[PDB]
């Protein structure tokens, strides 16, 4: 229709509800708009709708309102964005209002914000592999296009460098694979949530420097911006990076600053309900709701386009049994875990191998993908780590000066594994020298002891010195 | 039949007025789409519907029509090699009545009624037919799919149709009553199907892994569950259970997880091949979808859609196994509808009648006698997933009472990357000792003697390891240093299992014998070598090693003449020591 | 005989009946619906306006149009014989190995009163149970209550 219908009769205002009585016809998840008896107009969304009362969740703060002069009018029955084709370049608010400057986007259409499933028929397995010049990442936890892979932090650990570092040197390798294309440079979507001024001026100038801002869509929510907005900032990046993908054939990279955020918001409202809570307060729900924002990604049968996320949390307290990891490491393909005792010896970056986990390792190496050796190589080299790591704690106890000759190989061989593959700052490694390190490293333990790797590709590797890369 | 108006919306609960009249458990017809709905409350005038569908953009004052039927599912040929979802609606076709996306208010049938099956009577005009009786014998994918009377059916032939063609809505067999016989029938998936007798569980549920076929058998009949926490392996073990297994159908539930692991099954399976049949192996599977970002309600739709069918497929004759990828979600959906029931929950807010339902999905396997006077076995494997890895969780205690067998996962052995990653001290199985009489015949006259020596020697080494984190490894005497690498040479060689390698994949229960066999005669010989005088720095150089620590990637053809060399390569190694 | 027809109230496992003040607490009922199926119960809670009754099985075919519900006895009951010996029962008294049921000399509560401190003496007899564990280091007594602890998968 093109009526506007206005709805006096509010009854209670209380924190982020608002209950107004005559209102059934208002559809359910409908968008409103609150007029404030001073012209102000504020947004709103209906969470529970009846023939007796029905129950809007406001956006912005309540200050200022009344039950006397205050009225709801309806705007639209299901949450709708517009997107374009022009938006790329653009900055927008956390409910999609510009904030550049520049006049609002024309739209090509207005697609729900909440998606809808892909049919599992209609996908494809994604095997493209992806070199993002960490041999951590490349070698151990490969990273293939159409994957969400986040990333585990801490209160002080430098994530947000990490994320910079794998947008700036991500590509694909079509020579290992055979095509011999040349690709176009990853479309990113960039989504912050109660993100603080230190961390996006780092993110802004960070893309300034690299000159991607002309390639880029920004969804800022800042940590002095309403909460409740958050609800809404995950669903709108990521329809535009599907509308992109998947209409434009474009390979869309998707980065989500902090997702914890996301759930306190999300607890906030679950409180507000008296909702049946889960484990720590959160609410029972929160699974379903997670899911519907990650499996947004992946590939479909029959397009060019893709979809990547890389999301960003904290961990409270280090602690990987709280629920918001939980359930992303329920919800998501792997993840890459950061570690602090890395971080306070120096290390960058400090990415944890052991307990890092990528699902999708095994579609995107192999022969004539990567190398013939990569996967064997990945496996003992998670085998001789982990010897080490568990000779370092007989160390503690019997002292290092009464351990067996094989042992002390071992002790060696973590700590240099540690000092050189692990560590590698600021340079853009590429696949052919993190195996050729890996290699390197291997070459320290006996021939008869790589249990886990062929004899012919032993043969072929073995015995190369690490002195003659780092000298 | 009855008709209402919405009355109050809040998520997937939706409540209606004016439903006098209405049944508990009934589908219902919501709004002006038609979503699909069931009631779960009655009070007065008043019902209350959960939906199967997304109910955003409903608004108060639609109707709603009541069908005053529960759900159920149509059962009949045309099953094999496809995909439904969670209340049985093939995603083939919705794929071409919708784009790239799953819309609302699709409506398809369940069975194709356009494709023609070559049908050949059985019975004659005359004959008496009963609940469970074949009528016809229709081939499909190198099966033979028999045409069965509904279980409580009972009359007298009138006439039946001769040899041909027919679609699955012809009437093939008239009775004198006047109920006409289709090629097909439905069922309610909440009522188990009857059967003749219950029988005792004697032939093991070969899987394929060394660990789980050797010292954890399963049964035919039998009931197992594997939990673990994320990254630990449970859907790759169901899989490759899945590829591996000597069942004859393997029906898949992925109730609410990703949806790249059924795109996986999806891809890869029609280029498998069959182990028994040697045909393609897509064609002995039935997959049920119901991914995370499908509606909430539909998780314990697709469960018990998943055993009717697997039910259905045992009263032919058949040994069908289950898969339940996630079993939690199911409770997960459950709590999220008592929220919105305002009901008074449980210990971690699940309703209190969780355990009723576990047991009643649980106790519909097992190895039966069918109406029809054949055999049938189902057996079921269930996966949970405890919240942060937490094996005190309700559901967790709750499968723990009624499973005959128990796989737990270990996330530090996932750590290191050591798979399966089975925790074998809090492993158990309680099929072991009916097996025997099948193992002695099947395998070896030994086997079980030799599985007991393994699991005596792994019980040994589990109680050495208090003392070598005391007092370190070295002070050990040489005797027990030899139980520790005897112990640590059975974790890397026999357990440990590759599924992604070319040939570890798949193991006989000969060449795990013929393993077992090698290590217990070197484990024997080098305890003989101690007592002469040997320091055991010298045995554990031997090139022998190398020969036992590869026999797992040995072909299985190429076997017998490796494990002959070895045996006589231990001998002729072990008497030049001293 | 008498039917109770005011049903008001279905959610799960419970029920409500309007103007059954006659039912006593505790009480077993039969629940009977339009399709002739008969399911039991039991009253766990009498009011002045109307009463709560648990179902016994499950709640599928039941509305509140045709459901009707009839007293069955007012206190669980159980028929004793000594004919019992070498019979099996469902766990309520029914039998289930398909011989006839057993006519009863008495009927008692199955809930039991207290004895008096008073009344018993101790123990001073054992039983031979057959296991040298048992019977020489952890001998039973005749009038012992000595339970087992055990594992999961233990036998
Ligand atoms: N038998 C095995 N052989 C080799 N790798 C395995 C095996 N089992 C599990 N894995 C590895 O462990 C990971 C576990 O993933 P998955 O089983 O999909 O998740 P979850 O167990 O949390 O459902 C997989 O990515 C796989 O690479
Ligand atoms: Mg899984």
């Amino acid at each position: 229709d093109l009526l506007k219908k206005e709805y006096t009769g509010i009854t209670y205002i209380s924190g982020p509800l608002l209950f107004v009585e005559n209102a059934k016809d208002l559809a359910y998840g409908a968008i409103v708009d609150i007029k404030d008896g001073t012209g102000r107009v504020r947004g709103g969304q209906v969470i529970e709708v009846s023939e007796e009362y029905a129950v809007i969740q406001v956006f912005e703060e309540t200050t200022g309102l009344d039950l006397a002069t205050t009225s709801v009018s309806l705007v639209e029955d299901v949450a709708r964005l517009g997107v374009s084709k022009e938006m790329l370049g653009r900055r927008f608010n956390g409910i999609g209002k510009p904030i550049d400057g520049l006049p609002p986007i024309t739209p090509e259409k207005r697609l729900p914000i909440t998606g809808l499933p892909l049919n599992p028929v209609a996908r494809r397995k994604p095997e493209q592999f992806i070199q993002t010049g960490i041999s951590t990442i490349d070698v151990m936890n490969t990273l293939v296009r159409g994957q969400k892979l986040p990333i585990f932090s801490g209160s002080g650990l430098p994530a947000n460098e990490i994320a910079a570092q794998i947008a700036r040197q991500a590509t694909v390798r079509p020579d290992l694979s055979g095509e011999g294309e040349k690709e176009e440079p990853f479309a990113v979507v960039f989504a912050a949530m109660g993100i603080t001024q230190r961390e996006l001026s780092y993110f802004i100038q960070e893309f300034e420097r690299t000159g991607a801002l002309s390639r880029s869509v920004l969804f800022l929510n800042k940590a002095d911006d309403p909460t409740i907005e958050r609800i809404l900032t995950p669903r709108m990046a990521l329809t535009v990076a599907e509308y992109l993908a998947f209409e434009h054939d474009y390979h869309v990279l998707v980065i989500l600053t902090d997702m914890t955020n996301y759930c306190e918001a999300l607890r906030e409202i679950g409180a507000a309900r008296e909702e049946i809570p889960g484990r720590r307060g959160y609410p029972g729900y929160m699974y379903t709701d997670l899911a519907t924002i990650y499996e947004r990604a992946g590939v479909v049968e029959g397009k060019k386009g893709s979809v990547t996320q890389i999301p960003i949390l904290s961990m409270p307290d280090d602690d990987r049994t709280h629920p918001i990891p939980d359930l992303t490491g329920y919800i998501t393909e792997g993840q890459i875990q950061l570690s602090r005792e890395l971080h306070r010896k120096g290390i960058y970056p400090p990415i944890d191998p052991l307990p890092s986990l990528s699902r999708l390792m095994n579609n995107g190496v192999g022969k004539g993908k990567t190398r013939e050796d990569h996967k064997q190589v990945s496996d003992q080299l998670y085998s001789a780590y982990a010897n080490g790591v568990d000779i370092r704690k007989l160390v503690a106890i019997i002292g290092e000066d009464a351990l067996t000759e094989n042992d002390r190989r071992y002790l060696q061989f973590a700590d240099a594994f540690e000092r050189f593959f692990i560590n590698q700052g600021q340079q853009n490694r590429s696949i052919e020298e993190s195996l050729q390190i890996a290699w390197a490293l291997l070459s320290m333990l006996p021939q008869g002891e790589l249990k886990r790797i062929s004899k012919d590709h032993i043969g072929k590797y073995y015995g190369q010195k690490l002195e003659e890369i780092w000298g | 039949m009855i008709q209402g108006v919405i009355q109050k919306i809040a998520g997937p609960a939706v409540i209606a007025k004016g439903m006098l009249g209405a049944r508990m458990y009934d589908i219902c017809k919501v709004g002006e789409e038609g979503l699909v709905g069931e009631i779960i409350r009655l009070d007065g005038d008043t019902a209350f519907v959960q939906v199967y569908e997304d109910t955003s953009g409903l608004k108060v004052g639609e109707p709603v029509v009541s069908t005053g039927l529960p759900l159920a599912v149509e059962l009949g040929p045309g099953m094999l090699n496809g995909i439904y979802d969670g209340i049985q609606r093939p995603l083939e076709r919705i794929r071409e009545k919708t784009g790239i996306y799953i819309t609302r208010g699709v409506v398809v049938h369940a069975l194709d009624r356009e494709k023609k099956w070559a049908w050949t009577p059985m019975v004659k005009p005359g004959d008496e037919v009963r609940g469970g009786m074949v009528l016809g014998t229709v081939p499909e994918f190198g099966f033979t799919h028999k045409i069965l009377v509904p279980p409580d059916v009972r009359g007298r032939v009138k006439e039946v149709k001769p040899a041909g063609e027919y679609t699955v809505e012809e009437p093939v067999v008239v009775l004198e009553d006047g109920t006409e016989l289709k090629m097909y029938h439905t069922w309610p998936v909440r009522r188990a199907r009857p059967v003749q007798r219950k029988l005792d569980p004697n032939t093991p549920f070969l899987t394929g892994m060394r660990i789980l076929d050797v010292l954890f058998p399963v049964a035919m009949g039998g009931t197992a569950a594997i939990p673990g926490p994320f990254g630990s392996g449970k859907t790759v073990t169901q899989q490759s259970l899945a590829k591996w297994s000597n069942a004859d159908v393997v029906v898949y539930v992925g109730c609410g997880e990703r949806g790249n692991e059924m795109t996986d099954v999806l891809v890869e399976f029609p280029e498998l091949t069959d182990p028994k049949t040697g045909g393609p192996l897509m064609h002995r599977t039935v997959l049920i979808a119901n991914t995370s970002n499908m509606p909430v309600a539909a998780r314990e739709a697709s469960i018990y859609v998943g055993v009717t069918i697997a039910e259905y497929f045992r009263d032919q004759g058949f040994s069908v196994a289950l898969m339940a990828d996630s079993t939690s979600r199911w409770a997960e959906a459950l709590r999220e509808i008592s929220s919105r029931l305002e009901e008074m929950p449980a210990e971690e807010g699940y309703p209190p009648y969780l355990a009723a339902r576990l047991a009643a999905f649980y106790e519909r396997a097992g190895k039966v006698i069918t109406l029809g006077g054949e055999e049938g076995a189902v057996t079921i494997v269930g996966a949970v997933s405890p919240p942060g890895g937490d094996m005190s969780e309700p559901v967790t205690q709750s499968t723990l009472r009624i499973v005959g067998a128990f796989w737990r996962l270990d996330a530090s052995l996932a750590f290191r990357r050591h798979f399966p990653a089975i925790n074998w001290n809090g492993s158990y199985s309680l099929f072991t000792s009916a097996l025997d009489p099948w193992y002695r015949e099947n395998v070896a006259e030994d086997y079980p003697e030799l599985r007991d020596a393994i699991s005596e020697l792994l019980q040994r080494e589990a109680g050495l390891q208090e003392i070598v984190q005391l007092v370190g490894p070295d002070a050990l005497q040489d005797a027990e240093r030899l139980v520790i690498e005897v112990g640590r040479i059975i974790r890397e060689d026999f357990l440990q299992q590759n599924a992604y390698h070319e040939v570890d994949a798949y193991c006989s229960m000969k060449k795990a014998y013929g393993i077992m066999k090698m290590i217990l005669a070197f484990y024997k010989e080098a305890e003989a070598a101690i007592k002469r005088g040997v320091s055991i720095d010298e045995i554990l150089q031997l090139p022998v090693l190398e020969r036992i620590g590869r026999a797992r990637y040995v072909s299985e053809e190429e076997f017998p003449a490796y494990f002959e060399e070895a045996m006589k390569e231990i001998q002729g190694a072990f008497k030049a020591l001293a």
